[PDB]
């Protein structure tokens, strides 16, 4: 019922301009949060900007601030990226993410297709320490993440988001706490830790489980995702 | 008149007042703790500008018992001075304020229920705070461009009453136009509007002449106490050749202003 | 008519359910009321009040 | 203090606007709640016009809202706590009926000293004058068999009316509600009669007139004026 | 006819058998504990966003996001803890009268003047709250609703009759049995079993939810009983009411147990709700504020004093850390 059908991308010459648009459907999408996240095409995913509901908090990664530029048109329910003077660096993979924000809500839950850039030619270090774990279908597996800052909060929450990409596919999310189990994830799927170090723990591994996890902070405005950890059948 | 009757008045005037004033605060407070409406807001902005006017009493009483003299050191003169000059200026505008409200209540019944907010007469309230300032300053600066400020000694420092007539008629005269003529104005012609609505949409004989005459408070110590110090400005501005009782007048006026507003129109 | 007979069998009824509760006296049941109220009396944070470490109530 | 805190804070001031903003929009209309037994026309008052549980009604004149509640469900004890902030209750009664009249004057005796309704007025319409009026120059139907007083009633000199007996009648009808409403009340609620047709276009003329009189009431009790 | 006599006889003997099993009064047991001493509760948090009179209001389960209904047709959750609003649902009818809320908080319950009991989901693919269901089956105002599970409401309406609903189904499974006046309120047993309801006859039943008609009958009132709460052992329960007094009945006794009254109070009875020990019981006035008796001593332990109007509404909530009191000032206020 939810889609969100972006489009804009292809080739554009070093020190161009671009915009990128994004359509939503199946959702109220006024009461949203909208965040575009880009992703290299071999390394691993890279918040950029985020618009709040009703356009009144707007936030920019370091690397894109000044020539990237955000907006929203809330009644034909469509987001915009405006992008000048692309450097030979943006040439990636972007993705529209759907985020709402109250006491029990679930940010992140769902994500875009994406789009395809090409060119021509402090921050939390939100680490994997792992590359990829081969693994046989049927056992455990348990993936390690860890932060150079303690993540828990005073008021009780931690702000840890497990996400997983297929391969082709967009990122889903999987746990948005420690432990909290996302809607339509199945109860295999489970996540503890401490303040610094965390463990995504999967009971048994079926063919559709292949992929990248990655493990993201959600504690301060700029948003570092990890290095991702490849699940593959062998 | 003698300084010693002056004297005698003002400490009466101040006494009996100041636990007028309180008791008015305290109700308007008792009765905004409820709710907030814009005929508190007017009250409490009246009731604290007087309860400011009968501070600024007693020490002008002591002054007026020296006959002219000034004890107070010169530093302390002109911050206090324009304070015994504030509110009557602009309590009685306050007091035209309240009267448009009182007429928005009478001719535009469905219209002011409607289209009210206490924020409206807040900023309202601060529009009449801010122009008294402005006028305020801008006629003191006046007196010195850049003796003391505020003091001009014969050849026995004086506060305000050895002025030189010439740049003193001018300018007290712009003043009284501007301060209080043209509210005096609105107060009538908004007591004129709400009695005539009053008479067309009449309830109860009782009822209506009690609500003509509590309505007739803000006039009454408009044109009653603060009217004096004003026709004796004007006078003093037409005619600089008589002498200075008239004004001693205007401020004996003042006091029973000080001792009448907390006693009617208001929540006492 | 049809409805006293009905409140009859629901006053029998009800005489039954009298009658099984008569087993019950008025002083036990206040008992165990009493053992109930002193017995999960530390509990409740109404009756003792809570230092501001356990109360998330906190201005 | 965390960024999903603020952004809760930020999703909470909007819906604090919404609200806001709704809640303006439904000061501006003006709510009546209209009561009166079966048989007295009180659907039909008002000419021009959610179904469920309270039949709703809406009208304007001279660009004024009014939104008029009329309960289906008697009982009426219980559910009249909901309606003590409405500007006024539209009591409709039949002047034509002489045996359940003083039924209708109890009935407005107890909705005139409920508890809850201290500070609502009320305005009366005496509906189907037409029919009392031909009732009573049948001559077979008297007020004097249920209402002995009218035989020592004559009506005041300062009248302004017809046959004298229809004044008469219906100065008596009147004067009967107008004597329940100032037993009590004290000046807190009024009450405003109006005589009524069947046929009358003019009512909601009335009932605007009406309201501006008690709003007019409310903004001088406001300013401590009343 | 002799059904008459025979019901009155009945009725005799009944009374006969609830004086016999009554040997002492819980006085006279309760009178060597010592007080509870004075308690006297803080205000902490006050929710100002309702516009209008408030009716209704229902804590959850998790001690917080408590759900408010308020006569300008809207429903708010808020968060107690931060007083931030995480819902808003506007009501097709703005005669509210109760709101529920389920214990999986998935789901919330709002019912009036409009005779329908509208259930709304919370949590949706879209992101707002939407009409789940409507129950359109009682043919008077709806008093009191309560959520067995997410699938079984039990209603009270002002057709002196008390109802079960399947939301699934979206119809009523059982009708139960009708007083002779208009149930102004009901509470729900801490097993699920049993619910009491409070009715304008000053008469309170004990229900059973799976056989379906009416268990047990207590009276000792002389006015409209307006509110009704279970004990935490669910052995007893009270109910207050427009006397200006609160009765203690018990279950297993059938027999009126402890009054709660005062001299200097004589205004009507809105709101009666039990601590988590269920040694203190407080009860909403007339009075614009609130009592907290003492349910063993009967004496007045405290007063929570500072609501402009009527007190309509109270909730403790399921760890008993704080109360919420709803008025008609449209202020919701928490204290302990």
């Amino acid at each position: 019922d939810v889609q969100l059908v972006e489009s804009g991308g292809g080739l554009v010459q070093p020190g161009g301009s671009r915009k990128l648009s994004c359509s939503a459907s199946g959702f109220a999408f006024s009461s949203f949060g909208m965040h575009w996240v880009r992703q290299a095409p071999e390394k691993g995913l890279e918040w950029v900007a985020y618009i709040s509901s009703g356009s009144g908090t707007i936030y920019y990664a370091d690397t894109v601030k000044g020539r990237f530029t955000i907006s929203r048109d809330d009644p034909k329910n469509t987001l915009f990226l405006q992008m000048t003077s692309l450097r030979s660096e943006d040439t990636a993979m972007y993705y529209c993410v759907r985020s709402i924000y109250y006491y029990g809500s679930s940010p992140f839950d769902f994500w875009g297709q994406g789009t395809t850039l090409t060119v021509s030619s402090s921050d939390i270090v939100m680490t994997q320490a792992t590359s990829s774990v081969p693994v046989t279908p049927g056992e455990s597996v348990s993936i390690s993440c860890r932060s150079s800052k303690s993540l828990l909060h005073s008021n009780g929450n931690t702000y840890l988001y497990w996400f997983l990409q297929r391969p082709g596919q967009s990122p889903q999310l999987l746990i948005y706490r420690m432990s909290n189990l996302a809607s339509g994830v199945p109860d295999r799927f489970s996540g503890s830790g401490s303040g610094t170090a965390f463990t995504l723990t999967i009971s048994r591994l079926e063919a559709e489980d292949v992929g990248v996890y990655y493990c993201m902070q959600h504690l301060e405005y700029p948003l570092t995702f990890g290095a991702g950890t490849k699940l593959e059948l062998k | 008149l003698p300084p010693q009757l002056s004297f005698g008045l003002y400490v009466a005037a101040f006494a009996l007042g100041f636990p007028l004033n309180v008791l008015a605060i305290r109700g308007a407070t008792a009765h905004a703790r409820l709710r907030l409406t814009p005929s508190l807001v007017y009250a409490l902005n009246l009731g604290c500008s007087d309860l400011l006017l009968t501070v600024s009493l007693p020490l002008k009483a002591v002054e007026a018992l020296a006959s002219g003299a000034w004890p107070l050191p010169a530093s302390l003169c002109p911050v206090f001075a324009v304070a015994h000059f504030f509110p009557l200026y602009a309590g009685g505008g306050f007091l035209a304020a309240l009267s448009a409200g009182r007429y928005l209540g009478a001719a535009f019944p469905l219209g002011y229920q409607a289209f009210r907010r206490p924020c409206y007469s807040w900023g309202v309230c601060a529009a009449i705070w801010a122009l008294v300032l402005c006028h305020l300053g801008l006629v003191f600066g006046l007196e010195a461009p850049g003796t003391s400020l505020g003091i001009n000694t014969p050849v026995s420092p004086v506060c305000l009453e050895a002025w030189d007539p010439a740049s003193a008629g001018p300018a007290r005269f712009s003043l009284s136009l501007l301060l209080f003529f043209l509210p005096l104005a609105i107060t009538a012609f908004c007591y004129v509007g709400c009695l005539r609505a009053l008479a067309r949409s009449g309830l109860t004989h009782r009822r209506k002449l009690r609500a003509a005459w509590v309505a007739g408070g803000a006039l009454l110590t408009l044109l009653l106490c603060v009217g004096p110090y004003n026709a004796s400005n004007v006078a003093s501005f037409l005619y600089p050749n008589l002498g200075g009782s008239w004004r001693k007048l205007g401020l004996i006026t003042g006091a029973w202003s000080v001792v009448l507003n907390p006693l009617v129109t208001g929540y006492l | 008519n049809t409805a006293s007979i009905a409140q009859a069998r629901k006053l029998v009824e009800q005489l039954k359910m009298e009658a099984n509760i008569d087993r019950i006296k008025v002083s036990k049941a206040a008992a165990d009321l009493m053992a109930y109220c002193e017995a999960h009396a530390k509990e409740d944070p109404l009756l003792t009040p809570v230092p501001a470490s356990e109360n998330p109530f906190r201005e | 203090l965390s960024a999903e805190d603020k952004a809760a804070v930020e999703r909470s001031k909007m819906i604090d606007r919404n609200l806001r903003e709704d809640g303006e929009k439904a000061r501006r209309t003006l709510r009546l709640l209209l009561l009166g037994a079966d048989n007295s026309g009180k659907s039909t008052i008002v000419k021009q016009m959610h179904t469920s549980g309270i039949f709703e009604t809406k009208f304007q004149v001279d660009k004024v809202n009014f939104h008029m509640f009329d309960v289906g469900g008697d009982e009426r004890r219980k559910w009249i706590q909901c309606f003590n902030d409405v500007t006024a209750i539209i009591f409709v009664v039949d002047s034509s009926d002489y045996n359940r009249l003083q039924e209708a004057l109890n009935d407005f005796k107890s909705i005139w000293n409920n508890r809850w309704l201290r500070t609502i007025s009320v305005i009366l319409f005496l509906n189907k004058q037409d029919l009392l009026a031909e009732k009573v120059l049948a001559g077979k139907s008297k007020i004097e068999d249920y209402f002995p007083e009218f035989a020592r009633y004559t009506t005041p000199e300062d009248a302004t009316p017809e046959d004298p007996r229809v004044t008469r009648a219906k100065y008596f009808i009147r004067k009967e509600f107008v004597d329940i409403s100032t037993a009590s009340g004290d000046g807190r609620h009024i009450c405003y009669p109006h005589f009524t047709c069947a046929v009358d276009t003019e009512n909601a003329r009335r009932i605007f007139n009406d309201c501006k009189d008690i709003i007019l009431q409310m903004n001088l009790r406001e300013y401590n004026l009343v | 006819d002799q059904l008459r006599q025979e019901a009155e006889q009945l009725k005799n003997q009944i009374r006969d058998a609830r004086k016999a099993c009554a040997d002492a009064t819980l006085s006279q047991i309760t009178n060597n504990i010592d007080p509870v001493g004075r308690i006297q509760m803080r205000t902490r948090r006050t929710l100002r966003g309702h516009l209008a009179k408030i009716y209704a209001m229902h804590w959850g389960t998790d001690s917080r996001l408590l759900v408010s209904a308020s006569q300008d047709g809207k429903l708010i959750i808020w968060d107690s803890y931060t007083t931030n609003k995480v819902h808003a649902i506007p009501l097709r009818s703005s005669w509210v009268m109760t709101c529920a809320y389920a214990p999986s908080g998935n789901y919330v319950a709002c019912g009036g003047l409009d005779n329908i009991c509208s259930i709304y989901n919370l949590k949706t693919r879209e992101g707002n709250v939407r009409v789940s269901r409507e129950l359109a089956g009682h043919t008077g105002y709806l008093s009191c609703c309560r959520f067995l599970d997410d699938n079984q409401i039990v209603t009270s309406s002002g057709d002196t009759t008390c109802a079960l609903w399947d939301i699934e189904t979206g119809q009523q499974t059982t009708t139960f049995t009708g007083h002779t006046g208009d149930v102004m309120s009901l509470s729900l047993a801490p097993d699920t079993r049993l619910f009491v309801s409070g009715a304008c006859d000053a008469s309170a039943k004990l229900w059973d939810v799976r056989e379906g008609m009416c268990r047990q009958t207590f009276t000792g009132h002389e006015s409209d009983i307006n509110a009704i709460c279970f004990f935490p052992n669910g052995n007893a329960f009270a109910t207050g009411s427009d006397d200006a007094t609160c009765r203690l009945f018990d279950l297993r006794a059938d027999q009126e147990l402890m009054t709660y009254s005062h001299d200097n109070i004589i205004c009507g009875i809105t709101s009666v709700s039990f601590s988590k020990s269920g040694r203190l019981l407080l009860a909403g006035y007339d009075d614009f504020n609130c009592n907290v008796w003492d349910a063993l001593k009967a004496d007045r332990a405290g007063v929570l004093a500072g609501h402009d109007n009527r007190v309509s509404c109270l909730g403790v909530t399921d760890d008993g850390m704080a109360v919420a009191t709803g008025s008609w000032d449209s202020f919701l206020k928490i204290w302990n």
